[PDB]
């Protein structure tokens, strides 16, 4: 309640370490980082201010088909209960109006009559009975202690309406269940990537290498490897290409971009003149605004669905001077690989100059 | 909750909008007062 | 009434978190307060004759190896007048500190008047010597009494002489009474007046065993004040083991010092010592 | 408190005045002293009065009609969460 | 308040002995008091409604004793007003004694080095202790009165309840009714809460009216204008009979100027009569009455359309980072900044400071001395590019004449590489190098800013004697 009524203390003295410590930097960088796509898929761009196209109910149905299995049962059950209840209320009103409730109550209070010759819908006497008759009509049970005599045509209209709507509900729900059962192999994607990237020395020039593997016992067919470099450039005439993606060859025995993926692999990329990696040196490759994307494509023979797997690399994670330990080893009777040595890298003799000069100064020595 | 998450102020309650309205209202008073011989402009009636 | 509780609780949390600052500060405990319980309080009537440098004088004005002694000593017989030569090792930080056992009297043996000064309470040890560095700037109010808290004789009974220890008032008629000194002001002549006050205090105190630090103004007035001090206090037997910006006090130094970045040796003879060895300091200007 | 603080600051190591800002001592000697002298007493009095009134009230309520204390467990639970979360955020906001 | 503060006059008739304290108070307290009144505004015209309704539905519930009860409870307001007034007076006295103690504490804490060396801390602590005893003897009354306030505010309501209910059995004839008694107790709590807040509201509102008075005393103040809206080679001219400052008494009167680019005209005259005044007035912040005002560029102009930097006889350093200080609105450019830092020889000064260009400066931070502040001012001067630069007594109290030689070399090296006219003013005529013009005055202009050669043998030898003899 009015904590600071006494406002008098102002500018008496503060005079302190707020930033005038002089031995601690005043600045707080806070280290925010932005990458073209996150380390685990999920391309993180920012679309906004797009001319919207409104919505349409077909999109609501489209949502209905794509639900987790713990909600389809719930919507199923709610749909069924609501339908039974709604038609029970309609039947109860019909029974009320035609004078059937009064007739049954008056001639059953005194059992002398036993008259059921003039009634709209036999043996409907309460809302409980109406909500058990509607059950007997919707699910095609038909217990049949409650016939529908032929007279009151409003009841017959209600029966036609309800039978057809019930069939619609049954057909749609069966369709949803079948569609979700057919596309049930389609769990998710499980492509495992090495995180750290080396630049070793091999075959007279540098490289760019990482490791990739699968987990599903089905290998992936017609797998293709694409590697791109993301950087901002301008034309020599000077136009801002905001985030230019440049395609770079991935080496192979015949220069083609398929790869066969059973035991994990090294994905080399020889740095040559056209490659944007011509101009990057050892102490340089900790400071740079670059993002190298890797795009893997294929199909899984089991489910028969095309899959695309994405990852992203920045200059900060890449650690010059290393290579990958030979994960494989000829075992007692059959090859094997320990994925536990996935992110493990070792260091070996690494020249510190730039491939820009590794042909300029023609000595394999640096 | 550092200053980065407390945000820049909402569009209508920032410095400039308030400055402009108080000044306009005070003039709306000073112009009235100038014709008046012996009454000065003040703040209270201008704020209303 | 169930709403005031949470708000007032937050207020109490803020205020107690404030009091935690004072409770933490109060835990500071150093600059050891003690005395070695000597009979007659290590006679202060005694510490007015002669002084000796401390052999292997190892000050503790740091957490790592101090610049006072890396197994560094001095070669001084009693009465060894000295000067200034260097940057930090030969300065008013370690030398002045062990001058009167005021800052880190831990190692070595600076036995003032032959008696171990290190084993002395702060009061007697600091009050058996007067030291002035640069401009003092430590007083508020009037200058009549600020010179000393318990000086009954040598100031009032010598009124013109008390101000005349370095520079008599001569403007005491305009100010009310003896003094009405401005609030941390009058700094122009006060640059020399701080030393002047130190000289007055050290002449009244009847000790005269003090080393006085450097002036900084380097103006003619600082030269006149230094000349007056030498005429009055440094004319008396015990003089300054000084350090200064201008090398003009080597006039009667007997063994110069080279306490610096490298060797801590400060060895100099009886006659040409001031000149030949100080080629760097003499060639700096 | 003030007398002890002032008699323990002055008898200080050189390193204390050396390694700290020459304003932090003065700030925590002026602002904090004023707060703990003329602002803390009322806060403590208000907290004690409010909590004692609330406790006695809930006690007589509980004594009169037993069903209240069966509802006490949910409400009290709620109180704890509120009494937690405010206290975490409010300080931060005040420190802004 | 800020936008009126910027366009205020620097004359000594209005901006004077009490100019920065009053402005600081008007911004830090009176604005806050007006705000905290507008915060509590509606309770002014709602508490009366609640009190009236409380009396109504107390009379119709507990008979004619409720009128007595309402009279009893209402007395809570006058008591709370009186207690508040006494408390405020006590708080004023306590605040005064607190400020005194703080000044003494800063004087005995900042000057620790001498106290540490001479060991005069045990003797001068008794003064702070005695002042603390005075503080406690002033705060005891505040605490006592506040305790009386707390006690009365919590207790008066119960006495009012006691009177209002007791009055009935002895006087009224209602016999027994438990339900009626319960209703009265509940309706009482609401009335009690609304009373104390209303007494406090009237006192904050009284402070608000007083504060508003101050606010409309400030926003009517002396300002320089009606000319600040008006938008060959020499850029300075006049045909004035007067451009003075106060009320008449033409001060920089009967002068004339001609300041072509590339010059270094040092306004040198009798030391004591308006060098600063003429220079400052040409900048355009004095009571122009009967002059010819002109500062118009050559090929670009709106009010001289370009910023004449300055560092007047009282150098000022912004309470910000040293880098910002040097920049003073300058995008980072390491060449100019490094050249200016070297040209003032600020490297040893920067190095001996706490942390160089990363550390805060000025008041509310690690402080400097007068020579350092002069150096900072000239640093702010030399870095202001793209301008008709100037200065006024930048080194007059500087460290040394050797620093003057270093600054002369730097001024020739940096400014003269461009075409920036630098027009300083000082009574020190020895550094009369590069006299492309010289303005002189004796409480009013003396001669023109011509060459030294024409001045020295214009058949005017007294000028040469006066300038050289210094
Ligand atoms: C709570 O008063 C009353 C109680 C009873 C009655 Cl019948 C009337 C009132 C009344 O008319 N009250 C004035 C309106 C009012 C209320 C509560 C509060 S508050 O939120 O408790 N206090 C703060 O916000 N202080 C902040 C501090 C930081 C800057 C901004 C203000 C602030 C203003
Ligand atoms: N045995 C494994 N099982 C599953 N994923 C793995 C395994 N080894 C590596 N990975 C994948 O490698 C990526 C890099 O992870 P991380 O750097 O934490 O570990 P690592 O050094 O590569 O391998 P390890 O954890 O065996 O040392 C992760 O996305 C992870 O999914």
């Amino acid at each position: 309640m009015l904590a600071r009524k006494s406002i008098i203390p102002e500018e008496y003295v503060l005079a302190r370490i707020a930033a005038e410590n002089l031995r601690k930097p005043r600045i707080r960088d806070r280290l925010p980082k932005a990458r073209f796509i996150a380390k685990s898929g999920a391309c993180n761009l920012a679309h906004k201010n797009i001319r919207e196209q409104g919505r349409f109910l077909q999109d609501i149905f489209t949502t209905l088909v794509d639900l987790k299995w713990r909600h389809t049962l719930v919507i199923f059950t709610m749909s069924f209960l609501c339908s039974w209840l709604l038609f029970a209320i309609m039947w109860w009103l019909v029974a009320f109006a035609h004078g059937d409730i009064y007739a049954y109550m008056e001639k059953g209070i005194t059992e002398k009559s036993g008259l059921e010759s003039a009634v709209c819908v036999t043996n409907v006497r309460s809302f409980t009975s109406a909500f058990l008759f509607s059950i007997e009509v919707q699910v095609t049970i038909g217990f049949g202690g409650r016939m529908m005599t032929e007279e009151c045509p409003l009841a017959i209209t209600v029966l036609i309406l309800q039978n057809i709507v019930g069939l619609i509900i049954n057909a749609v729900m069966l369709g949803c269940i079948f569609m979700k059962t057919a596309q049930a192999h389609r769990r998710a994607e499980t492509l495992i990537f090495s995180r750290h990237a080396v630049i070793a020395v091999r075959n007279g020039k540098l490289c760019f290498m990482f490791r990739v593997g699968d987990l599903r016992k089905s290998m992936i067919i017609s797998a293709s490897v694409r590697i791109q470099v993301v950087k901002k450039t301008t034309t020599p005439e000077g136009e801002v290409v905001p985030i230019h993606q440049q395609d770079i060859p991935v080496d192979n025995p015949i220069e083609s971009n398929n790869i066969f993926l059973v035991a994990p692999l090294i994905i080399c990329h020889v740095i040559d003149k056209r490659s944007p990696l011509y101009d990057i040196s050892a102490t340089d490759l900790v400071n740079q605004d670059l993002e190298v994307i890797v795009i893997l494509e294929g199909v899984v023979e089991t489910t028969g669905i095309t899959t695309q797997a994405r990852t992203s690399y920045i200059a900060e994670e890449i650690q010059w001077g290393h290579r990958f330990v030979s994960i494989v080893t000829e075992e007692e009777g059959v090859y094997s690989v320990d994925y536990s040595k996935f992110g493990n890298t070792v260091r070996v003799a690494a020249p510190r100059c730039s491939a820009r000069e590794l042909d300029e100064k023609p000595s394999i020595l640096i | 909750i550092d200053l980065k998450a407390i945000g820049k102020l909402p569009i209508a309650m920032r410095a400039v909008t308030n400055y402009v309205c108080l000044k306009e209202a005070y003039e709306e008073q000073k112009k009235k007062a100038a014709d008046h011989p012996n009454r000065t402009p003040s703040i209270w009636l201008a704020m209303y | 009434y169930l709403n005031w509780v949470v708000r007032n609780l937050a207020d109490l949390e803020v205020q107690m978190g404030a009091v935690k600052k004072v409770n933490s500060f109060l835990t500071m405990e150093s600059e050891n307060y003690e005395g070695t319980m000597d009979p007659s309080q290590v006679p202060e009537h005694w510490p007015q004759e002669g002084e000796i440098k401390i052999h292997d004088l190892c000050v503790r004005y740091e957490n790592n190896l101090k610049p006072v002694l890396k197994h560094v000593k001095a070669y001084i017989k009693p009465g060894q007048k000295v000067g200034i030569c260097g940057r930090t090792g030969s300065g008013k930080s370690s030398l002045s500190l062990a001058f009167f056992r005021m800052v880190d009297i831990f190692d070595g043996k600076i036995v003032i008047d032959g008696i171990d000064i290190s084993k002395l309470p702060l009061h007697t040890l600091r009050s058996r010597l007067s030291i002035i560095l640069q401009d003092p700037i430590l007083f508020s109010g009037s200058i009549r009494f600020n010179l000393d808290p318990e000086c009954k004789c040598t100031d009032d009974r010598l009124w013109e002489a008390l101000e005349i220890a370095q520079l008599k008032n001569m403007v005491k008629s305009l100010p009310g009474g003896l003094d009405a000194t401005v609030t941390e002001g009058g700094e122009n002549f006060s640059v020399g007046q701080r030393q002047l006050f130190c000289l007055a205090r050290a002449f009244v105190r009847k000790s005269s065993i003090l080393i006085m630090d450097e002036a900084t103004a380097s103006i003619d007035m600082a030269t006149e004040n230094i000349l007056q001090k030498v005429v009055m206090t440094a004319f008396a037997d015990r003089t300054v083991v000084t350090i200064a910006h201008r090398v003009h006090t080597i006039l009667t130094a007997d063994l110069v010092i080279v306490m610096k970045r490298g060797n801590i040796l400060e060895y100099d003879t009886p006659e040409s010592l001031l000149a030949q060895e100080d080629g760097v300091f003499a060639s700096f200007v | 408190l003030h007398h002890n603080l002032l008699n323990k600051i002055i008898l200080g190591p050189i390193r204390f005045f050396d390694t700290t800002p020459l304003g932090l001592i003065l700030n925590r000697f002026s602002a904090d002293t004023n707060i703990i002298d003329q602002h803390i007493p009322p806060t403590l009095e208000s907290l004690t009065r409010s909590t004692l009134l609330c406790l006695s009230a809930i006690g007589m309520i509980s004594y009169a009609t037993p069903v209240f204390l069966i509802a006490l467990a949910p409400l009290g639970v709620a109180f704890y969460f509120i009494q937690k979360y405010f206290r975490v955020a409010s300080k931060d906001l005040q420190e802004l | 308040i800020y936008n009126k503060i910027l366009r205020l006059s620097t004359s000594n008739l209005s901006m004077g002995e009490m100019t920065l304290g009053q402005i600081n108070n008007l911004v830090a307290i009176e604005t806050n008091q007006l705000m905290w009144f507008l915060f509590l505004c509606p309770n002014l015209w709602a508490m009366p409604v609640q009190i009236i309704m409380g009396v109504i539905l107390l009379y119709n519930l507990l008979g004619s004793s409720a009128l007595v009860g309402a009279a009893v409870i209402v007395l809570l307001a006058p008591i709370q007003y009186f207690i508040a007034t006494k408390l405020a007076e006590a708080q004023k006295s306590t605040l005064d004694y607190s400020t005194e103690r703080l000044k003494k504490t800063n004087e005995i804490l900042k000057g620790i080095k001498l106290l540490k060396l001479y060991a005069w801390e045990h003797i001068f602590c008794k003064s702070v202790e005695e002042t603390r005893m005075k503080e406690l003897s002033s705060l005891k009354t505040f605490a006592l009165y506040t305790s009386l306030s707390i006690f009365m505010n919590a207790a008066i309501p119960i006495a009012a309840v006691l009177a209002t209910f007791v009055t009935h059995a002895y006087a009224s004839g209602n016999n027994l009714k438990p339900a009626e008694a319960f209703a009265s107790l509940s309706l009482f709590h609401i009335l009690v809460t609304p009373l104390f807040l209303l007494s406090t509201v009237v006192r904050f509102a009284v402070k608000a009216i007083i504060s508003v008075q101050k606010l409309n005393e400030f926003l009517l103040s002396d300002e320089i204008g009606e000319d600040s809206w008006r938008t060959e080679d020499v850029a300075i001219k006049v045909t004035n009979g007067y451009f003075s400052w106060g009320s008449g008494l033409a001060t920089l009167s009967n002068i004339d100027i001609r300041i072509p680019t590339g010059q270094l005209t040092m306004i040198v005259g009798q030391v004591g009569c308006g060098k600063s005044s003429l220079l400052l007035a040409i900048l355009g912040e004095m009571q122009t009455l009967e002059g010819k005002v002109y500062w118009n560029n050559v090929n670009e102009r709106s009010r001289s359309r370009y910023s004449v930097a300055y560092a007047a006889q009282k150098p000022w350093l912004l309470n910000a980072t040293v880098e910002e200080n040097i920049t003073f609105g300058s995008s980072f450019n390491r060449q100019r900044y490094k050249a200016v830092t070297d040209a003032c020889s600020l490297q040893p000064d920067i190095d001996l400071l706490p942390f160089g260009d990363q550390t805060e400066i000025g008041e509310r931070g690690i402080n400097l001395s007068g020579g350092q502040r002069q150096r900072i001012c000239v640093a702010r001067a030399l870095y202001q590019n793209t301008n008709i630069v100037f200065l006024d007594d930048p080194f007059s109290a500087l460290d040394i004449h050797l620093s003057d030689h270093l600054m002369q070399e730097g001024i020739l090296k940096f400014l003269q590489d461009d075409k920036r006219t630098v027009v300083l003013v000082t009574h020190k005529l020895q550094y009369l190098t590069h006299a492309d013009w010289i303005i002189a005055m004796k409480d009013g202009s003396v001669l023109r800013e011509g060459t030294l050669k024409d001045i020295q043998t214009k058949d005017v030898e007294l000028y040469e004697h006066w300038k050289t003899l210094m």
